[PDB]
């Protein structure tokens, strides 16, 4: 979850 | 304006910025207007902007003082509404500084205060606020998440089970701990104090928080897996919240529960932050939610509480069950549960996402569905929310025939072939029933819960 | 009415009947679906509530066959028969475990 | 019921008690149900008390160990709405063992936790409720009250006049200061922060605190009348507001605000029970109001938050003005007004009160006024509100062609020539025009502010 | 009265309303009034009113600044004394605003501050006051109450027996422990300081904490129940007596007594909210009533200091035995103790019950009874007293010529035999020496306790 | 106001 | 005990 | 001249030194090769709150170095997985373990959330072991009174030792750490950042 | 100076 989906991917 | 006139001015002329490109700061605020007859719809979008921000109904000689371009709130975009021409979307957006750092009151206050009330518009409803990273960073947030709490309670690989305590007033601490001790023992990973649960003369907070916690212990010892009660601290005056919530601490309660709109933000998020010093699970109730977020021409849409509560700050959030929403409404429903546990939710207007949300590293908060919800609605349950969720079957298991033992084992059952039919690769809601018959030749608990309530 | 009897449990999927070797693996295989590092961890079964059971070598970061980890959970049964194991997937973009369950109950 | 049986049940077999004579000690809802059509009327009622008190969506064991028929809520009276066949007011008697004492939180949860969500009603509106005298006794109430703030500022014979310093964002803490000085030089008796005035990057909260305070000591002296300002404590936490209001004695500030609802209830009650330790006036905003009490067939009426504003504590209450709202909302108006500010509150359907309220010895609170209300509205202002009122002129002040001082002087002069022409037994809103009129030739302040604004 | 003039004027132009009816709110006074011959019985009841209420010996101007009609106590009806023909009862109400909330201390002042010294009368006795439930939900009540403490001590099924060490005074800490053990292993529930036991030369009060909670800890190990010590906490000074509750709490002491009246109304009312915050029951003694409640033309009833010391707190009362009493002073105790446990006690004149007296949710105490009492009177005390008692057995246990393990066994199974011959539907009182018989012939203790004390 | 017109009057 | 004997009944 | 200093001040006498003749336009370079500290000035200071001896035995350790290792990334774990890391080199056969000294409290792991699991690392490789084992957990924090926080809760919890980074941390905070770990018994690790 | 030079600027 959290970081896989982020403004930055 | 660079000089003082007296007197009422329109809105437009300052608050409809069409051309405006928001930047990345700016909190976004998307409002659906239902204005009355004879209001055009650039005033109305600007009056909004205006009043919600730093306008008034007259011109006054203070805005010289300072430079209005910079803080002002702008509509800058209007959209119709699909199938709904008396209604058009108002996007306006305002500038960060508007805001208390970290105060979740402070921009709910900005823009729910007044613009409500209008007499302008029919019907003014709130439908999504894009928080920028910036402002979010600000903010405490869940005290712990969903995988530092998985962490804590050494949990993983399905949905928690949980129960509220039934009737929901009129038990005794003592009788109040037994009903606690039955559930936890048969297999719910959690209980739970009604939210109108507090201090009763009927039964004490402080009595009650002692019989739960021996409850608790001796469930975890017969059972060999951690358990948890979701004492209630929501109390009269921070100082009682507080209270409650230093002795639950000290007794070894893991986990506390807070009404955050009845309650309040203020308290909520003060209790958010006790939570993480104490390392404390914080389980958040939603009552009230209805009278604010039912209505859909009127109010303000639930995903935007769910903002604020991820903000605001709590491990868990009541999110109602899907089963019951129609299919228009499950959609929006899956909307704000992306909102409440994934790191970015993109703009979606079918699922009523009208911004891109971005979390960055705060943590997601377990949704949790309950209702008059039994092992019939298992699969979907599962289907729907997957494993980062909390079920609670209150009346689904004080109210199985052989008691809450039973009644917990039989939802955990139910719960566990559930998980290992869809780990296997089958479809749990169409082969529900054919799932919960299977399980249910080896659990007699199951069976006669399946037999008490209908599919 | 029956009587609900009170018994130890080991979290996700215990209150389910104990897993054949079909059900296991489909878990796994989910788990590596899912992109999730299996592991095994492994501890004293009365220490069974500690946060931090012994873990079995490493995490397999990156494996994708099942049979491997199935083989290295009866060599971590080899080595400590009386020890309760739990098969456990980390989840590196949560930084959680995506599920863990206990495969072998102990003494 | 004596025996075990599982399985859903009837809510009516329980909870529908048309023959119950309500107690004194009882606490009292009445609902106005919009339901849908199929359900039964008396179905419904139950529903609403039993899922409101302590019934549960299917039948568990644990209601054995307690007495469901002394603690249970019951309906017990239905009735017709006036014109709307749609709709029926359904009345709930709720024991009083079932509150927490002293906590408007819990009696507030229980009443609107869950209930505004069923399926079955298309709306819900919580009309009125009867808070007894026993639980009234329970409740901290306002801090002061009208009597008592009056006797501390010495203020007799008028309402009291206010101002918001507007824009409501953007302005520097000394710039604030200014407006502050100005408007309470000019007449004002208080000026107060906006709502969304905490604590912002332009003006932090402390540097807002000193400079106000000078603005108001320094006035104070020059005029020989005392002055306040409503210093905003409403803070992310309770710590936080607690600071703050400490900060606000500590400088010698007589008043402080807070927004109930966004901060909350939990907050205001600890904020109330503060202000009444310290000596410290409170004035409460009703931000968020709009969201919950405009809709008339689903939300609670202002009455009812009106009634738990008292019970948790406020010496002033915003209440809108009477003069936008039409004659049928007017009577409803001039209703929570008197709960509001009265001892002894008769039940008088025509006026949406629902049950006779008994304050007993519990102090009233000064209706506030405001909005875009300018020298126009003084006279029906003074009219419909009366002495016990402080009537808040924002834009009407700071609008003024002459700057905040003028516009004070210019409010100031048209409230206490409409005070005088009343005491001679004028009909003031009558002969509004006139006075007004007559007063402007001695004051050019009122003059050009006739001027500026509009009859 | 409109207007001031001065002098001296009638108590019954004002204080003496035939025709009041009280409200529910009043709190109602009924004084036996022995008036000095030559002296109007109305008069004497005015008089009573004014002077324990808002009258003077003369006129005062500062009357009309208020409303004295609103404020004053006003006497309402008069009654024959049945039997005595040189009294009077005198019936006054008092308006809930005279009194602090949750003041026994204001109200027992305002009743019996200055009215027993009047020349006019030649004995005064305050028989009864109706508390309204009004004024009842302001007080804290006993912290626990008879069920919790039944749970929290896991007591069931018989009353509760206990024991006061003796001699009153002399033993050291150590000497005292050891006591305490042989009695507390022997079958005793509890045992107690004596109510001269505090802190003294011989024995200083932390050193007998440490030793009593040694003695209690090692008893209950070895006998598997629940036992507890009434530590004195009676001091001399507010911050020594919260001191020893603290040390209590910090070892693990369950329950604690303390000297209601001697100790002070603001003292006992201090610990027993204490003892609510943490969880400590409270045993109350009640030193000096024979003082103030013997005479029967002059003082205070029992009756009231029951239901001043239910209000103020107290999880146990001393009641004396109703053994010695005559039948004319039987239905009077049974009265008190109706007061002490009930929820609801209706008007009986024949019990001394003048008022309907409604506790609402305010728990029970147990009513505890003493004396020189020893197994004999064990029937009458299970019959009179019931369940919800605790018997002491002071000399009854230490005067065993055994010793206090075999005088414990002696009176804990001649208790059972009571208990057991009730249920079984047998006339204890009647029957009570052939149960007694009975029960000795599998008891060497109870025989020879037997042998010891007379029937 | 106040006491004027309580309950009782 | 407490409930059964209540003002109310 | 020693009265020109603040007794116990390695502060002051450090700013003195190093305030500002190192920005002389006169110099290419100016270097602060040694400081004679006199007795007299030494005896003002607090020093180590322990030393060489003492830790010794506290830790019942003696006859050989002492063996470290810091956990491995410096940053990205979470705080279970951290324990876990902890844990297998503890029961290995290392008498200490570290957080790096970038590790405070971050998203990925909460201060917090990271003593509670270190300390259970450390509990159980210790009684498998029957060797004491420690964790050097890192309380350089913002604010003083995090700093402090953190040192407490560590204390509370039983972790026999803590770290602190000197230079980045600062001066004052370090001296004050430092008197602290002496008042409360815990050992105190310095990184050289 | 302060919003004069602001980035929106």
């Amino acid at each position: 979850p959290r970081l896989d989906l982020i403004e930055q991917a | 304006v660079k000089k003082y006139s007296a007197g009422v001015k329109e809105y437009r002329q300052t608050y409809w910025m069409p051309e405006y490109t928001p930047l990345d700061s700016d909190i976004l605020a998307c409002f659906k207007i239902t204005p009355q007859p004879g209001v055009d719809r650039e005033e109305a979008a600007a009056a909004v902007a205006a009043e919600s921000s730093t306008g008034t109904w007259t011109t006054v000689w203070t805005d010289l003082l300072t430079d209005m371009d910079y803080y002002k709130g702008r509509a800058y975009r209007i959209e119709d509404v699909p199938g709904d021409d008396a209604a058009f979307y108002a996007f306006i957006a305002y500038p960060i500084d508007l805001f208390e750092e970290g105060s979740v009151v402070n921009v709910f206050t900005s823009l729910v205060g007044n613009v409500f009330g209008f007499k302008a518009v029919r019907g003014l409803r709130l439908e999504d606020v894009r928080f920028p990273l910036a402002y979010v960073k600000t903010c405490g947030g869940p005290p712990h998440g969903i995988q530092v709490e998985r962490d804590k309670m050494n949990k993983y690989g399905r949905p928690l089970l949980g129960c509220t305590i039934k009737p929901k007033l009129g038990l005794s601490a003592k009788n109040y701990g037994r009903a606690v001790y039955e559930c936890l023992r048969g297999g719910l990973d959690f209980t739970k104090d009604d939210e109108n649960i507090n201090s009763q003369p009927f039964m004490r907070w402080r009595d009650r928080f002692l019989f739960v916690q021996d409850a608790t212990e001796t469930a975890e010892a017969q059972t060999g897996e951690r358990k948890g009660h979701y004492l209630n601290v929501t109390a009269p005056t921070p100082e009682e919240m507080y209270k409650r919530a230093e002795f639950a601490k000290e007794i070894g309660a893991p986990i506390i529960m807070h009404d955050y709109i009845t309650g309040g933000f203020t308290a909520n998020t003060g209790l958010a932050k006790w939570c993480q010093d104490n390392g404390v699970l914080l389980h958040i109730h939603r009552a009230m939610h209805a009278v604010i977020d039912r209505n859909p021409n009127h109010g303000i849409h639930f995903r935007v509480l769910t903002k604020i509560l991820r903000l605001s700050g709590g491990d868990h959030l009541h999110t109602g069950t899907v089963v019951g929403k129609l299919e228009g409404d499950r959609a929006s429903t899956l909307g704000w549960i992306d909102l409440l546990r994934e790191s970015f939710i993109p703009e979606d207007r079918s699922r009523g996402i009208f911004f891109d949300q971005d979390w960055g590293s705060m943590p997601g908060v377990f949704a949790v569905a309950s209702g008059g919800i039994h092992v019939w609605h298992m699969p979907a349950l599962v289907n729907i929310f997957g494993d980062d969720s909390v079920l609670q079957f209150g009346g689904g298991t004080l109210g199985h025939p052989w008691g809450n033992a039973a009644g917990a084992a039989a939802n955990r059952v139910a719960l566990e072939a559930c998980v290992e039919a869809r780990n296997q690769g089958r479809d749990i809601e169409k082969e529900g029933k054919e799932i919960l018959t299977a399980a249910a030749q080896h659990s007699p608990e199951l069976k006669i819960a399946m037999e008490t309530w209908k599919e | 009415m029956q009587d609900y009897k009170q018994s130890l449990k080991y979290e996700t999927f215990s209150y389910l009947p104990p897993m054949n070797a079909e059900r296991i693996r489909a878990q796994i295989k989910y788990a590596i679906a899912q992109g999730w590092s299996p592991g095994i961890e492994h501890v004293e079964v009365k220490n069974s509530m500690n946060q931090y059971w012994y873990m079995w070598k490493l995490p397999f970061f990156g494996e994708q066959n099942v049979d491997n980890v199935l083989a290295e959970i009866e060599a971590c049964r080899s080595a400590y028969p009386t020890h309760q194991v739990k098969l456990v997937a980390y989840d590196n973009y949560a930084q959680s475990l995506g599920l863990a369950f206990v495969v072998y109950r102990g003494n």
